[PDB]
Order: structure tokens, then sequence, then C-alpha cells
């Protein structure tokens, strides 16, 4: 049992009502059964595309999740993971 | 100098669900998923098909569809066999492929994991268990090994088809497998986690391939305070990495992010805090 590790990075350099990808990269666990959401301003983000689930060479598992955002001067996000090696929700805020 | 694998996620819940996911990679590439929904395994390239044909192709896909199906019955049997023991949920993990030298030369494998671990592989013409795997499954591998067909089908996969395979791959992807997109940079702090101190933070977003140089500098003093992060992988196939540096407060001044990367031929990215 594995806990997972959880980076979020935009896929552009940011600029305030400038289209770009927000990326949540979420490594490390096991076993495969995993709920990630991306978060706005404390609210889910409905539409949310994911990769393939894969594994490394350690055989820990790694998916991608990603949205479509424009970021501004006042909105914050987030990606929420929950996972059985967790009793709480893990959850990662974007830099900026 | 790629590595071909093919990896086969299997999840056992209880004696009624079962899931089996696949993915093929060849290197960071995706070439294929095969859903536990669809009957085809799907490409995600135009070119995943290699140089095989469509009747090669349809037979090489019907023994995996057989494979799978088999999969699935005989370890949910083998649950019942020795439990409990070890009783679900349960997890698989196969990883599979060859490595492709220069020459014509290649190394096959492949390589099973139970909860996480590394447990057998396929070696030369049977299957084995590693040292330290549990002893429950050395009569089951013992009744996989009794099978001859699967045997000498396993050894046809490894040593022949994989790597044929593969160099079909390799000529029918050349202009994605060597393709090259420029990297774009930009600056940023971050609260560190010392007092007095900010973190720099070079970030570098669009690049592939894979290798790359990112150094803090002050002048052509390379900095080594840089920590070097990992690659992240974006949505389109590219690379995302950053590189920082924790400097005390006043210090910023005359800091630079120093980029090098094989598709700008020579002309880094130089930004300056
Ligand atoms: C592209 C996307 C690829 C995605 C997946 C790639 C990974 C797999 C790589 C290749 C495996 C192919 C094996 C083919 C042979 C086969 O299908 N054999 C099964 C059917 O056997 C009958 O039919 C055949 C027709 O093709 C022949 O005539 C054969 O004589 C006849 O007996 C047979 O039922 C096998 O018991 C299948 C399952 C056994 C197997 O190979 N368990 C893989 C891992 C074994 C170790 C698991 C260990 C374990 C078990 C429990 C708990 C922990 C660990
Ligand atoms: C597939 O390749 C392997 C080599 O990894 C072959 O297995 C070897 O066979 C030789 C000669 O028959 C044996 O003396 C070796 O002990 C085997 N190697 C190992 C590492 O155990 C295998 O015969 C090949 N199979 C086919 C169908 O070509
Ligand atoms: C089997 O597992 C699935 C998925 O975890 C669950 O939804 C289902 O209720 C379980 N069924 C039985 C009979 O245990
Ligand atoms: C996976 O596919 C098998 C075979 O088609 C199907 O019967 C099984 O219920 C599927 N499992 C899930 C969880 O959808």
């Amino acid at each position: 049992q594995k806990t997972p590790q959880i980076q979020v990075y935009s896929r552009h350099p940011p600029e305030n009502g400038k289209p770009n990808i927000l990326n949540c990269y979420v490594t490390q666990f096991h076993p495969p059964h995993i709920e990630i959401q991306m978060l706005k301003n404390g609210k889910k983000i409905p539409k949310v595309e994911m990769s393939d689930m894969s594994f490394s060479k350690d055989w820990s598992f790694y998916i991608l999740a990603h949205t479509e955002f424009t970021p501004t001067e006042t909105d914050t996000y987030a990606c929420r993971v929950k996972h059985a090696s967790m009793a709480e929700p893990k959850t990662v805020y974007w830099d900026r | 100098n790629y590595t071909f694998r093919c990896l086969q996620m299997s999840s056992f819940a209880n004696r009624s669900w079962s899931r089996t996911d696949s993915v093929v990679w060849l290197g960071d590439l995706q070439t294929h998923r095969w859903s536990n929904d669809s009957a085809t395994i799907s490409f995600t390239k135009p070119w995943s098909q290699g140089k095989l044909s469509n009747q090669q192709w349809e037979k090489l896909q019907h023994m995996f569809q057989v494979y799978r199906v088999s999969f699935t019955r005989d370890i949910q049997e083998l649950v019942k066999m020795m439990s409990p023991k070890e009783d679900y949920p349960i997890e698989i993990q196969l990883s599979a492929g060859c490595e492709m030298y220069p020459g014509n030369a290649s190394e096959s494998f492949l390589h099973v994991a139970f909860q996480g671990k590394y447990v057998v592989r396929f070696w030369g013409t049977s299957w084995q268990t590693v040292p330290g795997a549990p002893s429950w499954l050395d009569l089951p591998i013992k009744v996989l090994n009794a099978d001859q067909g699967t045997s000498a089908t396993v050894q046809m996969l490894l040593n022949d088809t994989c790597p044929l395979f593969v160099r079909g791959l390799l000529e029918a992807g050349k202009s994605d497998l060597e393709k090259q997109e420029k990297p774009v940079a930009w600056l940023s702090s971050v609260p560190s986690s010392a007092h007095g101190h900010r973190q720099l933070v070079c970030h570098v977003s669009g690049f592939y391939p894979k290798p790359v140089w990112v150094m803090w500098m002050r002048g052509d003093q390379e900095q080594q305070g840089t920590h070097r992060g990992d690659f992240l992988p974006n949505a389109d196939e590219t690379w995302y990495l950053q590189a920082t540096l924790d400097v005390e407060a006043g210090e910023e001044a005359g800091l630079a992010c120093r980029v090098k990367h094989s598709s700008l031929g020579g002309q880094d990215i130089i930004l300056y805090w």
C-alpha cells in the first residue's frame, strides 16, 4: 500500500485572461483505484481529461489529469485526491 | 536506443469483479491502449500497427483476446486453490517487451508483480519465481510451466515478434519519435521552507525529447544550489520540468536561468530575475 504524490503545474507561462492548461500529475500510488478532482475556488471542475493509467519501473502507478483554464488574479486552483492509503483526501494547490 | 513495454494492470476485488487494462509505450510515447471495456486493442498513433499486415495484426490481437479471458479465469481459479492465505483484493501487473540496441540487437523481458512487488519472470523457456517470492507460488508456476504451448507462444513473442514489431514501429513512427519541440521557460517564486529566503523557480515546458539542461546562473558561475525536479508529462506529449534555487532576501539580483535543449540548436534560453 502506497501514498500518492501530487504535483500541479501549468502547460504554458500563466498570463491572466489567456487560455492555458493546468496539469495534475499523481504518482507513486498503490493500489490503482483512485479519485482525482481538480478544484477552482473549492468547487470541482466538471470537464477534466484523464490519461490512461500506467506504472513505472518500480511498479507504482501514475496518471495525468488536465483541464482547460484561463487564470485570473483571484481564482485559486487545486487538485484533490482520494485514495485508500489516506484516511483524509490530500489537496495540493497550484503554486503561482 | 528504445524500450518497448506493454503494461498490463489486472485488479481482482472479489469472485465476481475483475478488470484488466493495458497500455503500450515505445520509449516515452504511448502506442496502444486496451481497456477492459473493448474487445479490440486501440491505436494511439497513426503508425501503431508498425509494418505488420492486417492479417498479422488480427492474428496477434486474437491471441491476446484469448489470453486476457484465460488469464482472468486462471487467476480467479488460483485464488480458490490457495485461499485463505492471500485473499481479495488482488493486484497483478505484467511488464513485457524488449530493449532495442544498435546493430539490430535486443534483450526481451517479461516481469510480473503481485501486490505491487516483483515475484515472477519468464526466462529462457520457463516461468520462474524470483528469490524471496512467497512459496505458495511454486506449485502454480509448475502447473503453468507444464503448459508447453503457452511456453512456445511466449518464447515466440519474446524472441521473434517483439523485436520484429518494434523495428517496424521505429520506421513507421520515425517523424513522431524524432520530433523536436521547443521549451518555453518562465520564472517565478514561492515560499521557502527556510526563514528569510525566497525559492526562485525556473519552469521549462513543452520540450521534446526528454533530455534537457537547466541551471541557475550568476554570470558564468553555475549555482550549485540549483535543485532540478522530476520530468512531469504535459498532456500533448511534451515534457515539463522546473529547477529551483533558495536564495537569501536581497541576494536575488544578478541571477539568471539558462536552458539548453536539442531543439534550440545552440541558441540557449536565458531569463534574468
Ligand atoms: C528464445 O531465446 C532464449 C534465449 O534467451 C532461448 O533459451 C535458451 O535456449 C538455449 C538453447 O536451446 C539453452 O541452452 C538456454 O539455456 C536457454 N537460455 C536460457 C537463458 O535459459 C530459447 O530457446 C529461445 N526460444 C525460441 C523459440 O527461439
Ligand atoms: C465486488 O466488488 C465490487 C467492486 O469493489 C463491489 O462493488 C461489489 O459489491 C462486490 N460484490 C461482492 C458480491 O462482494
Ligand atoms: C471486464 O471485462 C469482462 C469481460 O468482457 C467483463 O465481463 C467484466 O465484467 C468487466 N469488468 C468490469 C469491472 O467492467
